DNA sequence: CGTGCATAGTCATTCATG
DNA sequence: CATGAATGACTATGCACG
């Protein structure tokens, strides 16, 4: 069940998908409750590419609380769905299982620029007088330590306090987001079909051609 | 082989050993620390792996596989939601727990798993464990018999009032409302000089709960019958205010924000009141909640009677002292805390007294010594073994045993610094405090004043404005 | 602020991360120590509490707690689940956890939770962590930079084969058979010897796989495929016995009794074949299942097609070398956990030697000291401070740094104990220690002699019969 | 789901009943088959002293497994019916708990002598040579560390889960070496009586029999 | 379908009291 | 039906593969 915002204004209300209640709640927390609602997920996602669809629970909320429909049609309900997802690897899986549902059967939402993706620290690194950073991945790690030191690591999103989570990575003001837009149709099929595909064969030669092992 | 009872008396051995458990060990806080046994074990269990305000956080999760490993033969559920409440601002007064991530809140949202939270016990809550180091209170055997348990705590402060507590046993449920430290210590101290006190003067001091969520408190009459009996009925009503609407920025405690709001707007739906016209726009920093014929007080008395924006508190004020049940009111908690505090100072001093006169006996050895220096050492070395050097010693210049093994170990930059002036000087130091210390141990108002300091040293550092008000 | 990214460009990214991590961290054996990493972290955590098969046993929770906390950001339920398989006997050969209490068994009944079962590590289990702290191995920081990670184990012994395992991860999956501990040492130190070894020999030692169930493996042929590939497929039947009745006293690798012996009865009253006409009586100490016209061979013959009483194990072999993830042999295998001996082997020795060459240099200095004793202390005496003394050392008898603090902080009745002999009975042993080392280290041969005889040592102590029969 | 035992025979065959799957996975393991079948319950019991019943599903089941039905009549199904909790406190509250049920429903069964308490360790003491005892309650604890002397190592049973096979069987449930309990009633008056006040739903009584029997020394 | 690591949840029951 | 410590469990998902 959801959290939806005060005011019912399709026109600059925001859906924020999150991996589970845990993480909702922060998110319920730290939130302009004016113009931002938030839909927990049970964990990772079917994978739509892979009438199962339907009967899952979890799709068959998202479907209901956003408007539209599976055909879809459009303006319901908001001008923004973004996917916040705990800021590690498993976070990142969901986002593409929730894309490859989108790009299936949402499309058009997709094609028009609707889907967002929300880029949630995954480090906070601290030195009355403080300093602090916020690193992505561990890329971003090394030179956060080099500059720097305690280490934090949001295991997921309720390991952040609201405070946190609003001044990074809500409030529109300071936050940075992820526009999702496709420019081709081809492409994404043919892209989707491997990754998230049923086939197997080829994704393994996509990994092996294509993830640095270094 | 097998052994035959009857119904009758198998039941009763049965719920005669669960009533026991349940009363003491579950859910009744102790009177001396007004703790119940999973928060104690939390808070010493955390304090011994050194999980303290000043150090960094640790993973909840870790820190409950100790607590079950160590001390808590039960649920990690139990004993991590526990730990959570502790955490939680709205609901204990002055909190002994604080935990980085989402702890639930008013709006009832549940706490984030313990995987993902970290915690840390607070400050005050050290002046809970304070001295504990120092033999200063009986300890048991873990359920293991492999490490020993506080079975309550030292208690710089009156726990049990400050936090209050509930509250469900067998026979047996409890309910205290929580209490503004301050006035509490004062009451404390004020009984601790006139010990024959009556409540109305306690009163002066002590005049009633202080809620973590502010709220308007009104009821003296029935207070005082909490306070002597320790049963009683109070009203609690939220705050209003009217703009120009009904603003809402308190609510009474132990209430739920989030259906607090759906109940009044089900009052409108239902249109069961006149002008109803309801929306709830609160933010990290700050409580507020928003309400032609403007009926306004009607609407609002309504609200009142037909909902939870005012509502009464219930005064069970059911503690373990001596091991068993009672129901007592403020004379029997303050009273008990305050002797509890006299065993504890008694065994500080007690315990510090002998480490005293200890390293004292040793520091006039090494006095001793660094005048017989140069034989003193000529004779280690013609000596065979560490031991052999030992009994030598003791045999020559007939130095005690422990200023033996003292002497010996001694390392060897410890020559560099004979004077014997310093170790005077320490000497001195150790006289002086063993002969204050002997005097608290047999001097019963040197002892209660030192109990008075250490509690307005408490009273100044934690203090906190009301933030229940009393009408 | 927002940018604007494609959607297959955003999948992309999305998906290697994953993929990568799942490969590597989560699903896929090292193909040094053959283990995933929660298996990794379950041993180091649990040997760095010292956790050992020879002190007592410690509740799993707490267990599972510290290896949450430190080292592994993951569900309490994942990790310990996978302790749990690790005190599962009939799942692996040889086992690296003891648990007490109910770990599920072969009837698939569920493991008791956590709180209930008590684990320790096993005795073999400290030949993977053995020499580990002699920095043998790389090591990493956790996810906090709290504290350092092991990367992979020593690996006294070459579990990946031995323990095999299984294995399912994006792109790839994994499953190998476990195997005779005995064998595949054998196996190892022929190859260590004639490394340019082909399989047909190497199958003379390591025939192929052991099961922990026993059983029958037919299919040779396919067998060495597998060695020789990475792939395979292979026939496993329960063993059979005729009374007079059927017999069944082992059954598949990874089957389930419990289920097993359900589809057989289903078998009678489907009535599917002739004379059907099932019990299971297996108690704690022993597997046996019990089965007009005795068309016998006709109901058994039918049974292993039909049922699962025979059944074909499947080989995909597949570790992370270099990275990465790779479908191997037998010879991979093994070529790779021998190079890795080598370095762990080439590591110990080093940091060896140099602790010993510390302690050495140290040693000739007390030597020295010995002989210039009475002046040396005098020296102290009329020193400043603890530094004072060490740098006036330093100036007159020109001692080291590090030999100052020595006889600097020398206790006293070390002095008791004046007598080159000793020390010079020391350094004969560090001298010979350490050119003994300098060989290994640069020595090739010396090094892998020493492999040989580890490994030897080993496989006599851990050695066990077959248990698993081919044909 | 229930564990049943080889034979069907409700001469000798015994049900027993037990806190829990963790549990009861030890209680299948160590187990005659022959003649042992084993029903785990989900925790606490309904307090049936206190329709809301019937549709309790643990209820409902011991029901079914037990032939019978609540009306009684007897004989299935088994010459046993055995209560196994866990060997703490909260164990003596579920066989509190389960009896009132039998006596308030089953109650022949009870007044029978079908009805047994099994009475499983609480605490594993030890110092190739290994001495070992067992205790079951703080009380026999004493006693047995004044024996062992130095060097005890003691174990505690936070659950039956927590022990093993072998261990199991040899103390409590082998019938060779273990010992049961029988329960069975000498009044129905005294004890409608006191099932009334202890698991009754009054609570004004219960706390007076506690505050006048309950011994917080 | 199960297998092994992962993602994230939920349900029954007790006990006193308004 | 909450409330706070307890007893004791369950469910949906991905991923490769036979
Ligand atoms: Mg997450
Ligand atoms: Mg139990």
């Amino acid at each position: 069940k959801l959290t939806p915002a005060q005011s019912k204004n399709p026109a600059k209300n925001e859906l924020y998908l999150v991996e589970g209640d845990s993480a909702g709640g922060s998110a319920k927390q730290g939130r302009d409750r004016k113009f931002q609602a938030i839909l927990p997920l049970r964990g990772k996602v079917i994978n739509t590419a892979k009438a199962d669809i339907l009967k899952n629970e979890e799709i068959n909320t998202m479907i209901y609380t956003i408007g539209a429909g599976v055909d879809f049609s459009i303006e319901a309900n908001y001008d923004k769905i973004i996917i916040m997802t705990d800021a590690d690897t498993d976070g990142a899986h969901i986002q593409t299982l929730l894309l490859t549902f989108f790009y299936r059967y949402m499309r058009p939402l997709v094609e028009a620029g609707h889907v967002y993706i929300a880029l949630p620290p995954l480090y906070k690194m601290s030195k009355k007088k403080e300093e602090v950073a916020y690193a992505w991945t561990d890329g971003e790690l090394e030179e956060l330590r080099k500059q720097f030191a305690t280490l934090q690591r949001y295991k997921g999103l309720g390991e952040m306090n609201a405070d946190q989570l609003w001044e990074t990575t809500m409030n529109p003001e300071t936050r940075t987001l992820i526009r999702v837009t496709i420019e081709d149709l081809a492409r994404a099929e043919r892209r989707v079909n491997v990754l998230m595909g049923d086939k197997v064969e080829p994704r393994r030669k996509w990994i092996e051609d294509n993830v640095k092992f270094t | 082989n097998i052994q035959n009872m009857s119904l009758e008396d198998i039941m009763g051995e049965r719920f005669g050993r669960y009533s026991k458990y349940i009363i003491q060990d579950r859910a009744l806080p102790d009177i001396r620390d007004g703790l119940k046994p999973v928060q104690r074990r939390i808070l010493y269990s955390m304090n011994k792996d050194s999980n303290t305000f000043d150090k960094s956080y640790r993973k909840s999760a870790k820190s409950v596989g100790n607590i079950m490993g160590n001390f808590h033969p039960h649920g990690d559920s139990s004993i991590y939601d526990a730990m959570v409440r502790m955490s939680q601002n709205w609901k204990n007064r002055e909190i002994l727990v604080e935990m980085h991530g989402n702890n639930g809140s008013m709006d009832g949202d549940p706490p984030a798993a313990m995987r993902y939270t970290e915690a840390r016990l607070s400050e005050i809550a050290g002046y809970l464990l304070q001295d504990i180091e120092k033999k200063t209170v009986p300890f048991a055997w873990n359920f293991d018999d492999t490490e020993k348990e506080p079975t309550v705590l030292p208690a710089a402060f009156p726990n049990l009032l400050v936090n209050g507590s509930t509250g469900i046993s067998a026979g047996y449920a409890t309910d205290i409302p929580p209490h503004n430290l301050a006035e509490v210590i004062d009451a404390a101290v004020y009984m601790i000089d006139h010990p024959t006190a009556k409540i109305d003067k306690l009163m002066e001091f002590l005049p009633g709960p202080d809620f973590p969520t502010g709220a308007i408190i009104q009821g003296r009459d029935e207070i005082k019958k909490a306070y002597e009996t320790g049963k009683g009925r109070v009203v609690v009503r939220s705050k209003t205010e009217i703009e120009k609407q009904i603003v809402i920025t308190e609510i009474p405690y132990e209430i739920n924000k989030a259906n607090l709001v759906k109940k009044i707007d089900d009052v409108r739906v239902n249109n069961k009141v006149a002008g109803i016209a309801v929306r709830d726009e609160s933010d990290r920093d700050g409580l507020r909640i928003a309400i032609k014929d403007a009926n306004t007080e009607l609407v609002l008395n309504y609200l009142f009677k037909y909902t939870d924006l005012q509502i009464n508190y219930n005064f069970n004020m059911v503690a373990i002292d001596n091991f068993t049940p009672r129901q007592v009111g403020i004379v029997p908690i303050l009273s008990s805390y305050i002797a509890h505090r006299r065993e504890v100072i008694l065994a500080r001093s007690r315990f510090d007294k002998e480490k005293a006169e200890k390293r004292l006996h040793i520091v006039e050895g090494l006095i001793r010594v660094i005048s017989i220096l140069d034989e003193v050492i000529a004779l280690i070395r013609a000596s065979e073994n560490k031991a052999d050097a030992k009994e030598n010693l003791k045999v020559s210049y007939d130095f005690t045993e422990e200023q033996a093994e003292a002497i010996v170990t001694l390392q060897l930059y410890r020559l560099t610094n004979t004077d014997v002036v310093v170790l005077q000087e320490e000497e001195a130091e150790l006289r002086e405090k063993i002969a204050m210390l002997a005097a608290i141990i047999g001097d019963e108002r040197t002892m209660y004043n030192l109990m008075k300091k250490e509690l307005r040293e408490v009273k100044k550092k934690f203090a906190t404005p009301r933030l229940s008000s009393l009408e």
